[PDB]
Order: structure tokens, then C-alpha cells, then sequence
């Protein structure tokens, strides 16, 4: 496989924070780690030694709905470094380390999640990464986060509730900025379990429409993922920044 | 400790019910390491866990990885029926029963992962 | 920017008033282009973007300096038909646009108050004393400021409406709190010099809700005696003098602060045969404090202090002078 | 119409004061919208009117705590009674605009002259609270002590330790990084007794020979002086050094007697006797860190340190990470961090596993599930050797 | 009108403070 | 004089000082979960230890004193971000470890400097010539990568000029890429003067001057009755001599132009 101690070389990706790191058998995908010297969740990171602190760290597919849908194709995540991000359905904390380490030191992710054991783990690697912000509450009432969470750029949604794209309208309307982007991960047997997948997808596509987002891009990120989709989504515009 | 706590009427049943079907059907992870393992991989469809373990800590570590993958988690009343269910004659406190692409026991399993959803 | 279209409305707002001045021989016409010429660059500098509150009180000390200078020159020339009233209005309208570009800064809100004060309004000073306390309501000062004036103008209802709107604010700091208990023992010293208040249990409720505040210290209880230490000529002093001790006994039996207070109670409204009576009374209390078991140093730090505020008053007598002294030297 | 509206934010709340209010019918317009992006369109709309900051980060703390859960603070009453005229709802109200229905309900119960708007129900003052929240930065800039990024940051980390009791059962970080220094320094300790024996072996070379335990060997460089002052029992040292009368001075002394190692100088001993005391230094801090990190993780996690025993556990520890990927991992991963050996490895990953998630997943954890637990790999350790 | 700062009342006393006052002045 | 010593005082002082690195970034992480900010107000880590020391928790902040260890103007807002920071309480009784490893780092510094101290005293009775050219530090750089001094003495002024350089140096000479200018040299001071070409002429005419210090520090004899002053002259006399071509070099004046008007004329 990707054996440890394989010399591999890190160009950019057409995004902007992320990195591709190529080498022999094997092209991964990376981000530059905020914090040097320690991983997350143990995975396997990238050390170069510049002619120290430089470390990225490699970002899993499998685990990971954003990386995902960024090795399935997406044309923008809309997370340019120094960009705020709302992080819906941050359970643990795995896939928010590498958003926080997208948007960087200048940047702000603030990552909701519900439950308690998570919000444990969540808060340990907010302790780490200085740009997380932990909110241990229930994202179908924003009301709660209204003191900590200004107006957004980016929302991320990975909430599997059948009730998902009104938690995310309701979350977009307070938080979201004109013409604000978001990446919605949609799981067809958690939305409806007895229809089809691309009749799901369709539904919760309108659904957004109703609630007043353009939707601009679709994919199935299906080697990676059964029956899961990505919908990106400008909010109240169609051009994304202005 | 266990807030996804099934209730009495019918669906602890049903809950065990849907296990010795899959157990019969041969898509079913028994124990507690197998259950941790099986959602890692990611197959896992749902994961049923006993709530009358000596020291509860066993089956409050699956549902961290069940929370972090998102998978449905639920909580019955007695080890020695969840082992009696699945036919092991040995008391089974964690079962994570998987996904295959065709099958007729996945309508139960959605149904019952809709109900075990309105639980939570 | 559009600075030169909005700068010309406040320029052809003041010609008319440059008018007059050429027409008659106050102001000759090389000195109205000074004039014009300052006011356009002052306007041009007031209504830029990135501006200052310094900025913004240049430009009011020229307009009323230029004010007097005027009334100066007037008197001179011997004329009555010109009036304060044009330049007052456009330097109402500088403090107005002033507290609408930087409401944040106390300097500029309290420069317009000293401004609507000395320029005798009222109702417009209590206008802008209530958006300014709503601008800065943990300001003590302006606070202060708000109650001070309501009672020096006798309005007693008003002045403790101020006052318990900002002790119901700041109760970090002791201050106000001092302020509120000082300006309602001057307005009892006001109640008796006119001849309930006949008890003046105020300051007594002040002190009994003041115990339970997030600056309840023993110095806090302290710098309430020594405010109400002053002014002793009343009629229930003895008896709030004596309650703030009993609450400090009560409450902080052993602090240094409470052994001064049991030192300098007797010495209430003393000036005169019972001054050094009572001297030797606290004298003892002060040796039997010495002696007794507080923090030495501590006490010792404030008997030097009071001692210092003791040498500070002539006519005494020297052997008192120098007992004093030798009393002090080995603290 | 709207009149007055709260905005409250990490650093404090504010009410502004509308003026030009907004259009409801053309909300949905792209002019307004356009308008409500503008600042320079839309601080014509808002005034600033009143700002209260916080006291204190426990100020800002009971804040948050009061707010979500919805019951309003007293300092909120008391800057609505400041600000707002003083009326009740008999002929004249005024139309305050806050964010939640909640804290609308009780400003209007403690307030009878004061109809709330609030902004989960009307359109008109949740665009209007919108742009505020968009243009929070600039409207408070002349009185924004500082910023609102850090005062949000460590306000939402208060908040959500106080929702979650994150300090009371989060204590790993001492005992992972108490690991990584008693290796860091026990590989130090051995280096500079090795620089220490071999330095000081140049000068006198029989001690290298006759002594062992190189922080005992530190421990005589440091009280033996120069190899020309040598006596046996002098004064407190030997005696509890070692064996003192008959064994082992006399040994040192006639080595130093028929000792033919390099005459030392002065400074050179200096500097050696320096090394010993800083290498004797770091020995006395690596018992210290010992008992510590003992009775540390008897108070984290007390089942792997009896299964175990506290080193090897507190290692398993740090190299998972943190309890909580210890109590994730499953066994097999476990025994990833002939045929008996791997038999009593499995089984004792399975126990293991057992232990962390136990001490990990308590409040407080307790002492005698680990025993039993203990027993049982005793009783197995019996019960392989019969066969 | 909220042109200036009104003086209490009984409704619109908030604290102990404000509560003993105008039970004092009251008595007055 | 022996040299041995010379040789390893300065391993342990590049050992020291890594230990060292390490356990300050140690305490640094150790300390930033009761208080984050001090890292980013303090970088030294030298005063970072000492201020974990004298100000004890965030709670003992405004009774603290800290004055004397690093003055005032930067020394308030660590009393500012003590009260508005956001680190989580630990007990005392955690507290101990964490001043006992402060205690540890500032000891270890202590024998640092007292080790660099004994360094500079043992050059300067080793090779007065030397020291009174390059400095003790890189004097016991270069003992310490020859082996001893009359190994060192053995090397022409070309080899003392790119001494460590050594991977770069036979790189380029089996590549025929160009050698590097200079080696050890680099990191005293009379070479760290210079800009542009200069450094690299000063480099060579320091290290001909070290080969000859060094040479007569180790093979030239002295009537034990001989001051330091006399003992040092080779030093003294080149030290002021290499001054004087130095400063030439540095005022070398520039190219001269024509200067031309308005017109171009």
C-alpha cells in the first residue's frame, strides 16, 4: 500500500488549502496540518523537511464525505483559507480537523454537534486547533448558538435526520451571508428508505429550492459511498461570493 | 447511560426477531469487537446492544464509532436473550447485523432503522 | 467621498452670517477670507472618512473661540444687533454630527456636556446626558456627573432616578455606590440646613443592599466610612457611624480595617475641649489595637496614613506633636 | 413597525434604534436585498442607541446560560428599563424587535408597554436583525474594545465545558505527556552518566570497575572530591550509599591506592562534579515524576493500572492518544498498539480493553473491577500450567 | 417619549436597592 | 593543556542545548492548557519557565510579582490575558509537576551558561591566539571537529576555511558544481560583519589567520613567567590587522557616473 517511510512529492490542488501528494503506486490527498507534529485520530501525515514545521496530513475518503466529493469532482468546496465555516453534524471531530486545517489560522470553523461523548472528543481537538470553535447543541434550534456563531460564509451539513433540509434552512437563514455556499452530504436510505436514491436526491434538492437556496452542482460520490450525494448550493444569489 | 433505550411494546421483539433473520441469513457480526470492527469497515446497517452488561463501559464505547460513522444504535434489555436470539449459546452483548445489495430482510431493516430514528 | 458636496451645505449655512459681519465693520473683508478659508479646510477635515474625536473638538474650540472673539470685538465697536445665537446653533450641529460618527468616546460626550452646560441648556444638557448615559452605562463618571447636577439643581426625584438606574449598572467598582451615599447624606445635611429624614435610614439601606454586592470587601466597608466620616454636623451620624461599625464587627472581626474603624470612631464631629478627649479615647483604642492580635504591618500602613492626614492641621500642642511622632517611628 | 430592537453578541448586547424602517411588502425585492448587503445603505436604517458589555467572562458565561435556556438576566431588564421610554400599553406602545419568541414573551411580561417582534415569526425584523448580525463588526467598531473573534471563541468554549463538565472527566494530557518526559529525560539520565563515567573514568579508572549504577556512581563523583582526599566513613554519606564498615570503601580507597589514572585539575573537577549534580538532579525529578504519574493514573484509570501496571499502561495510553481512542479501539486493534504466548495475548487484550473502557467511561472510577478482572488473568495463569 | 430618564416607580423597580428606597420614601 | 575536555564540553553544550529546546516547547504545551495566551505574549522560553515559576496560577495573577525578571510594557498583558483568557483550572496539586519541571528547565540553563563560561575560560588557556581572534565558541568548534589542537595546527588555511562544510564541499567537488565559501567560520564575528563578496575575502583571510594562531598556539614555547597580553600577541596583532582590511574592504567607494541635467546634457 502506502507503506510509511515512502518518499512521496506535494503538489497543490486545484482548490485552494488542499494538497495532492503523489508518489510511486499511490496519489493521496492532503491538508496542511495547523498543528505540527501530532496527529487527530492517528492517521498518516506528510513531513517535509524545507531547505520541521511543515506537516500535512492525508485526508481519507472513506471517512470523510468532503474528501469524498473533492476526489469525486466537485467544481468549488467554497473554502478558501480565512473563509468561516459552519460545521452541521460535527460528530467527533475527525472531518472538522480538516476543515478547520482548509481554512487555516486566519479562518473560523464553527462545528456543531449534539451529542455528549462526541462533544468530548470534539472539544479535545478544539483544544489543539485554536480556529474550532465547539458548540455542544442541537442544530435543529439555532437559537442556541445565536451569541456564538456571526454570519458565515461556508455552511457544511452532514446531519443524516430526515428532517434535514429544514435544520439546514432554518440554520442558513440565521447564519448564512447573500449568496453563502454550502456542500449538503444527503444519505438516501436515512432520507427515505424505501424510494430510490436519485428520487431522493431530486426531493431534497426542491426541498432546498423551497428553501430559498440555487443549487449549482450534484454528485454521487459512489465509489467511495453507497447511495450518497453532495448538492452544492448558493444561498439567495447565483454567483457564489458576489 | 443508555439514552436510545428500546421500550416494551413489540419492538424489543421485533428487534430480535430481524437478528435471528440475518443470523440466519449469515449477515451478522456477534460481539463486541466484531460489532467495532464491522462499523468501522463501515458495513454495518444498524447495531443492536445489550443494556444488561456487567460494567456498562463495553456497550457505551461502540456508540461513539457509531455516531462518528452515523448508523443507527439501539439498546435492548437482556444479553442472555440477545445470545439466545442469535443462536450461540453464549451471551451476546453487542450485534451489528450488515447491508448486502439484494436481499429481502432489508426491508425490515429499514423499517426497523426508521422506528430505532424516531427513538432517538 | 462625496466631501465637497456635503461640506457645501454647512459653508452656505454660514455665509449669511459672514454677510452681516462685512456689512457691518466688525470682521474687515481679509479677514472674513481667513475665515471662510479655515471653516472650508476645518469642514473638509470634519466630514472625511477616517476622522477623529480630537479632529472634531478642534473645530469646536474654533468655533467658539472665534465666538468670543466676535463678542469681544462687538463690545469694542459698541454694538448690540449681533447675536451668539447662529454660531451656538452650528456648534450644536458640529457635537451633534460629532456624537453620531463616534459615539464611543467619553472625552467627546463629556466635552459636549461642558459645552450645552456652560451655554446655559438645561434641557438639551439632560438630552444629551441620558443618551450619553445609554451610550456608556458603566461609566460611573457620567453617572456621577447625571445625579450630581439633577441635585445641585434640587430636582432630588431625578437625581436618585439617575443614581439607582447606575447602581443598578456598575456594581463592579465601589463608586458610585460612595457617590450615591455621599450625594444622599449632602441632600440630609440640605434637609437639616433648611431648618424619613427625620431617621435618614437611606444610607443605611444603601449600606444593608451594599453588603451583598461583587465588591463587598473590608476596604470597600472602609472607603464607606471614610465617606461617611465627613461632614459630621447631622443629626443621625452617630447612629449610621455606629451601625457601619457593628456591620464591620459583625462581619470582619479581625480585619485591619475594622480595627481602624474602632480607632477612628469617636472622632466624629470634632473641631475646643472635645477634640483631645476624644483623642485620648481613640488613643486607647489605637494602643489597645497596636497591642492586640491583627496584622501588624497592615494596620500600622493605615495609622500612618491617618497619621500623615493628622500632622496635615496646625494648632496642636507639641507634646501631642511629638507622642505622635515617636508613635509613628517605630511602625 | 419597529421602533427599538435587542442584538445580543459575545462581547455584550446592544439595542439600536431604527430610523427609516425597512419596506415588508418588497422584501423579497432585489433592490432591497442589494440594500441589506450595503453598509453604506443599510447604517442609514440602524442607529446605534445603547451598548452593555459584560463584567466578566462568568457575566457573559450566566449570559449565555440564560438566554438559550430563555429566561431573561436581570442586567437585561435593567438596560431595557434604561433605555426604553417608561410606558405601559394603556394608550402608547413601542415596538421592541428581539431574536427568539421565548425572551419576547417575557421582555412583554416584564414590560407591559413593550410589543415584541420577534425574529423566529416576522419577516421584517428577522431581515432587519440579519443585517445587523452581518454588519456586527462595523456598527460597534467606535466603542469595540479590541475584537469579537477571540471574546466568541473563548466564550462558546466556556459554554459548551460548562454544558458538558468537560474538566471534571477530561485528565489524560498529564499522564501522556508525563510519559513522553520520563522517557525524554530517563534517556538523558543514562547519557549523561555515560559522559559522566567516562569523563571522570579518564581521571581515576578503577571506579568503572568496581562501581555500578551510574546515579550511584554520580552520587560518589559528586562527595569524592580529588582522587588525593580519600577516607573511608567521614561524615552521613556511605553508610546509606552502600555497605560501609567491611565491604565496599576500603575497596574504593585501595584502588585510589594503587590508582594510575591522570592527575585532574582543579577546574576540570569543577566542571565534572557539575554534570554529576546535574545529572543526580534529573534522577531525583525522574522518582518524583514516578510517584506522581503513579498516583495519577491510580486517580484516571485504575483498572489498567492494576491489569497492567502503571508504565506499560500509561505507554498504551499515550501511544493510542487519548482514554477515549484507547476505549474506541476494539481488542484486535489493541493487540495491534507458540501458541499459548498469543493465546495470554489475546485474552489479555480482551481484559484490556475491558479495563480502559471501565476507567475511561466512569465519572470517578473505582478499584475493584480491575481486581476481579486480575484474578481472573491469576486464575488463568494457574490454570495454563496444568497441562 | 424617551427623552430623558423618568424617575421610579414601584413598576419599575427592578432591584432590593430600588425596592427599599421607594418602600422608605414611601413611608416618608 | 588538553583538549579533550574542550571536545567534549562542547557535545554536551550542543546536547544541552537540544534537551533543552525540547523540554521549554515541552513546559510550553504543558502550561497552554491552564494558559494559552502567555506563549503567544512570551517566545523566550527562557522567561516563559520564569514566569511559570513566579506566577504561580491564573488565579494568583494580579497578587504576583514579575518585575524582576523581565520588565514592565511587556509584562501587563500577561496580567490582561490572565484575566481574559480561557485556559481551564487545573488544581494545585498538578501544579507542582508543572513548577517542578520550570525548576528543572532554569536549573538546566543555569549549567548552560555556567558550562559556556568555563568553555570560554578553557580557550583562553588552550589557545589565547585563537580566542583572541575568532572567540571562544567557534575556536572549540573547530578543536572539537579536528579532534584536538595540534589536529587542528596540521590544516591549511583552505581546509580551516571549510571546516563542517564538508557534505556541501564534496558534493560540489564531485559534481564540479562550485565549493562552498566557508564552514565553521561563518558564525564568528569577524565574518559576520562584511556584505556581498567581502564575507567571502574576510573568510579567507580569517581562516589564513587562524591556521597561523593556531600553529603558533600549539607549537610555540613560552618562559611560564609570560603574561596573558604577550601570550595572545599573534592574535592581538592579526585580530587588528584583519580590522584594518575589513574596513578598507567595507569602504571601498562605488562606481563613479555622469551626472547628468534636466536636458540629458
Amino acid at each position: 500500500g502506502a507503506k510509511a517511510g515512502k518518499k512521496v512529492i506535494v503538489e497543490p490542488h486545484r482548490h485552494k488549502g488542499v494538497f495532492v501528494a503523489r508518489g510511486g503506486k499511490e496519489d493521496l490527498l492532503c491538508t496542511a496540518n495547523l498543528v505540527p507534529g501530532e496527529s487527530v485520530y492517528g492517521e498518516k501525515r506528510i513531513s517535509v523537511e524545507t531547505p520541521t514545521k511543515t506537516e500535512y496530513r492525508i485526508w481519507n475518503p472513506f471517512r470523510s464525505k468532503l474528501a469524498a466529493g473533492i476526489l469525486g469532482g466537485l467544481e468549488t468546496i467554497y473554502m478558501k483559507p480565512g473563509s468561516k465555516v459552519l460545521y452541521l453534524g460535527a460528530a467527533s471531530g475527525t472531518s472538522v480537523s480538516h476543515v478547520a486545517d482548509i481554512v487555516g489560522p486566519t479562518g473560523a470553523v464553527y462545528a456543531v454537534e449534539f451529542s455528549h461523548r462526541s462533544g468530548r472528543d470534539l472539544i479535545n481537538m478544539a483544544t489543539r486547533r485554536t480556529n474550532v470553535i465547539p458548540i455542544v447543541e442541537d442544530a435543529r434550534k439555532p437559537m442556541a448558538y445565536r451569541m456564538l456563531v456571526p454570519m458565515v460564509d461556508v455552511i457544511f451539513a452532514d446531519v443524516a435526520q430526515p428532517d434535514q433540509a429544514r435544520i439546514v434552512g432554518i440554520n442558513a437563514r440565521l447564519f448564512l451571508k447573500q449568496g453563502g455556499g454550502l456542500l449538503i452530504s444527503i444519505k438516501a436510505s436515512c432520507i427515505d428508505s424505501t424510494a430510490p436514491p436519485e428520487q431522493v436526491f431530486a426531493s431534497e434538492v426542491q426541498k432546498l429550492r423551497e428553501d430559498k437556496f440555487f443549487p449549482k452542482e450534484q454528485l454521487t460520490l459512489e465509489p467511495y459511498e453507497r447511495d450518497h450525494a453532495m448538492v452544492s448550493c448558493v444561498y439567495l444569489q447565483k454567483e457564489f461570493e458576489g | 447511560a443508555a439514552w436510545p433505550k428500546a421500550e416494551d411494546p413489540a419492538l424489543v421483539q421485533e428487534l430480535l426477531d430481524c437478528v435471528q433473520q440475518a443470523s440466519h441469513y449469515r449477515q451478522l457480526k456477534k460481539g463486541a469487537n466484531e460489532t467495532t470492527k464491522s462499523v468501522n469497515r463501515g458495513t454495518s446497517e444498524l447495531v443492536i446492544l445489550a443494556a444488561d452488561t456487567q460494567p456498562l463501559s463495553i456497550v457505551l464505547h461502540i456508540p461513539l464509532i457509531c455516531e462518528e460513522k452515523n448508523v443507527p444504535y439501539v439498546y435492548v434489555p437482556s444479553k442472555v436473550a440477545l445470545g439466545r436470539a442469535c443462536g450461540v449459546s453464549r451471551a451476546v452483548i453487542a450485534v451489528s447485523l450488515t447491508s448486502n445489495e439484494a436481499s429481502d430482510l432489508n426491508s425490515k431493516i429499514r423499517a426497523l432503522r426508521d422506528k430505532v430514528e424516531r427513538l432517538a | 467621498a462625496w466631501v465637497a458636496d456635503k461640506a457645501r451645505f454647512y459653508l452656505e449655512r454660514a455665509a449669511p452670517e459672514l454677510r452681516e459681519w462685512e456689512e457691518k465693520e466688525i470682521f474687515t473683508k481679509d479677514e472674513i477670507r481667513n475665515l471662510v478659508a479655515k471653516r472650508s479646510d476645518f469642514e473638509h477635515l470634519v466630514l472625511a472618512p477616517g476622522t477623529k474625536p480630537t479632529d472634531f473638538l478642534n473645530y469646536v474650540n474654533w468655533e467658539r473661540s472665534l465666538d468670543r472673539l466676535r463678542a469681544k470685538r462687538c463690545a469694542r465697536l459698541n454694538i448690540r444687533s449681533v447675536t451668539s445665537h447662529a454660531s451656538q446653533a452650528r456648534t450644536f450641529g458640529i457635537f451633534e454630527r460629532a456624537v453620531l460618527k463616534h459615539p464611543g468616546s467619553i472625552e467627546l460626550w463629556l466635552a459636549y456636556l461642558e459645552f450645552a452646560a456652560q451655554v446655559k441648556a438645561t434641557k438639551r444638557w439632560r438630552r444629551i446626558m441620558t443618551r450619553a448615559l445609554r451610550l456608556h452605562p458603566m461609566n460611573a463618571s457620567l453617572w456621577t456627573l447625571a445625579g450630581r447636577r439633577a441635585a445641585q439643581n434640587g430636582d432630588m426625584q431625578r437625581a436618585r432616578a439617575h443614581f439607582l438606574r447606575g447602581c443598578r449598572f456598575c456594581t463592579r467598582e465601589p463608586t458610585l455606590w460612595l457617590e450615591y451615599a455621599r450625594c444622599e447624606m449632602d441632600w440630609l445635611a440640605r434637609m437639616e440646613a433648611k431648618k424619613p429624614a427625620l431617621s435618614g435610614a437611606i444610607p443605611i439601606a444603601v449600606f444593608d443592599v451594599a453588603r451583598k454586592q461583587p465588591f463587598w470587601g473590608p476596604a470597600a466597608a472602609e472607603k464607606f466610612f471614610d465617606v461617611f466620616a465627613k461632614f459630621g454636623h447631622l443629626s443621625c451620624h452617630e447612629r449610621i457611624i455606629s451601625h457601619v461599625v457593628t456591620t464591620m464587627q459583625e462581619l470582619f472581626p479581625n480585619h485591619p480595617c475594622t480595627w481602624s474603624v474602632h480607632i477612628r470612631q469617636p472622632l466624629v464631629g470634632v473641631d475646643t475641649p472635645a477634640f483631645p478627649k476624644a483623642l485620648r479615647e481613640s488613643l486607647a483604642r489605637l494602643k489597645a489595637a497596636l497591642q492586640s492580635t491583627t496584622d501588624r504591618k497592615a494596620l500600622a500602613t493605615k495609622m500612618v496614613a491617618w497619621m500623615d492626614g493628622i500632622l496635615a492641621i496646625e494648632k496642636l500642642d507639641a507634646a501631642i506633636r511629638t507622642v505622635l511622632e515617636h508613635t509613628k517611628r517605630s511602625l | 413597525v419597529v421602533n427599538f430592537l435587542l442584538f445580543e453578541s459575545a462581547v455584550g448586547f446592544s439595542l439600536f434604534e431604527v430610523v427609516h424602517q425597512a419596506d415588508t411588502v418588497g422584501l423579497e425585492l432585489p433592490e432591497v436585498k442589494d440594500a441589506m448587503k450595503t453598509l453604506d445603505k443599510f447604517g442609514k436604517m440602524v442607529k446605534l442607541r445603547s451598548f452593555n458589555p459584560w463584567t466578566s467572562a462568568a457575566q457573559g458565561l450566566e449570559a449565555i446560560n440564560l438566554i438559550s435556556e430563555g429566561i431573561m438576566p436581570e442586567y437585561l431588564k435593567s438596560a431595557l428599563e434604561m433605555n426604553l421610554p417608561q410606558t405601559s400599553g394603556k394608550k402608547s406602545k413601542v415596538v421592541l424587535g428581539v431574536a427568539d419568541k421565548k425572551l419576547a414573551g417575557e421582555i412583554t411580561a416584564a414590560f407591559p408597554g413593550v410589543q415584541c417582534e420577534a425574529a423566529d415569526t416576522s419577516e421584517v425584523v428577522a431581515a432587519l436583525l440579519r443585517g445587523i448580525r452581518t454588519h456586527a463588526n462595523k456598527l460597534h467598531k467606535s466603542l469595540q474594545e479590541g475584537d469579537i473573534g477571540r471574546a466568541q471563541l473563548g466564550l462558546g468554549h466556556a459554554y459548551s465545558r460548562a454544558k458538558v463538565k468537560f474538566s471534571v472527566h477530561k485528565n489524560d494530557n498529564h499522564i501522556i505527556q508525563g510519559i513522553a518526559t520520563l522517557d525524554a529525560l530517563d534517556k538523558s539520565i543514562n547519557q549523561g552518566a555515560m559522559r559522566v563515567r567516562e569523563w571522570y573514568g579518564w581521571h581515576f579508572p578503577e571506579l568503572i570497575r568496581i562501581v555500578s549504577d551510574n546515579i550511584t556512581y554520580a552520587k560518589v563523583v559528586l562527595a569524592i572530591g580529588n582522587k588525593s582526599s580519600l577516607t573511608d566513613e567521614s561524615v552521613d554519606d556511605l553508610a546509606n550509599v552502600l555497605n560501609q564498615d567491611q565491604d565496599k570503601a576500603l575497596a574504593i580507597i585501595q584502588a585510589a591506592k594503587v590508582s594510575m589514572g591522570q592527575d585532574i585539575s582543579e577546574v576540570d573537577l569543577q566542571m565534572v562534579r557539575d554534570l554529576a549534580s546535574n545529572v543526580t538532579s534529573m534522577a531525583d525529578y525522574r522518582r518524583i515524576l514516578a510517584e506522581s504519574l503513579d498516583k495519577k493514573m491510580s486517580e484516571v484509570a485504575p483498572n489498567l493500572q492494576v491489569i497492567l501496571g502503571t508504565p506499560v499502561a500509561a505507554r498504551l495510553i499515550a501511544h493510542a492518544g487519548s482514554l477515549t481512542n484507547l476505549a474506541k479501539y476494539p481488542a484486535s486493534t489493541l493487540q495491534i498498539l507458540p501458541k499459548v504466548k498469543g493465546r495470554i495475548s489475546r485474552y489479555l487484550a480482551n481484559k484490556c480493553s475491558i479495563a480502559s473502557r471501565i476507567d475511561n467511561f466512569s465519572e470517578k472510577p473505582t478499584r475493584h473491577f480491575g481486581e476481579v478482572l486480575r484474578q481472573q488473568l491469576e486464575q488463568r495463569l494457574e490454570w495454563y500450567a496444568k497441562g | 417619549d424617551a427623552s430623558e430618564l423618568q424617575p421610579i416607580t414601584q413598576k419599575t423597580s427592578g432591584t432590593e436597592l430600588e425596592q427599599t428606597i421607594l418602600a422608605i420614601m414611601e413611608e416618608s | 593543556k588538553v583538549d579533550v575536555m574542550i571536545v567534549h564540553a562542547v557535545a554536551l553544550l550542543d546536547e544541552l542545548d537540544k534537551e533543552l529546546n525540547v523540554m521549554a516547547m515541552r513546559v510550553k504545551e504543558w502550561y497552554g492548557w491552564h494558559f494559552p495566551e502567555l506563549g503567544k505574549i512570551l517566545p523566550d522560553n527562557l522567561s516563559y519557565a520564569r514566569v511559570v515559576l513566579a506566577l504561580g496560577l491564573r488565579t494568583n495573577a494580579p497578587n504576583a510579582d514579575l518585575s524582576e525578571i523581565l520588565p514592565p510594557e511587556i509584562e501587563a498583558a500577561v496580567k490582561a490575558a490572565a484575566d481574559i483568557s480561557m485556559g481551564t483550572e487545573i488544581s494545585t496539586e498538578d501544579y507542582e509537576n508543572i513548577k517542578l519541571l520550570a525548576v528543572q528547565v532554569v536549573e538546566r540553563s543555569e549549567y548552560r551558561r555556567q558550562l559556556a563560561e568555563y568553555l570560554q575560560n578553557r580557550m583562553k588557556a588552550i589557545s589565547p591566539n585563537m580566542t583572541e581572534l575568532i572567540g571562544a565558541l567557534v575556536g572549540a568548534r573547530l578543536i572539537a571537529h579536528s579532534g584536538s589542537l595540534v589536529n587542528l595546527a596540521k590544516n591549511p588555511g583552505s581546509t580551516i576555511q571549510i571546516l563542517g562544510a564538508e557534505k556541501a564541499l564534496f558534493r560540489a567537488l564531485k559534481t564540479k558544481h562550485a565549493t562552498p565559501k566557508y564552514g565553521i567560520i561563518y558564525h564568528a564575528s569577524l565574518v559576520g560583519q562584511a556584505s556581498g563578496p567581502n564575507k567571502g575575502k574576510i573568510a579567507r583571510q580569517l581562516a589564513a589567520k587562524i591556521a597561523l594562531s593556531v600553529r603558533t598556539d600549539a607549537f610555540e614555547d613560552f618562559p611560564e613567567n609570560a603574561d596573558d597580553e604577550t601570550r595572545a600577541a599573534v592574535g592581538i596583532q592579526a585580530r587588528a590587522k584583519l580590522e584594518n582590511n575589513l574596513r578598507l574592504l567595507e569602504g571601498k567607494p562605488l562606481n563613479k557616473g555622469v551626472a547628468l541635467g534636466p536636458n540629458g546634457i
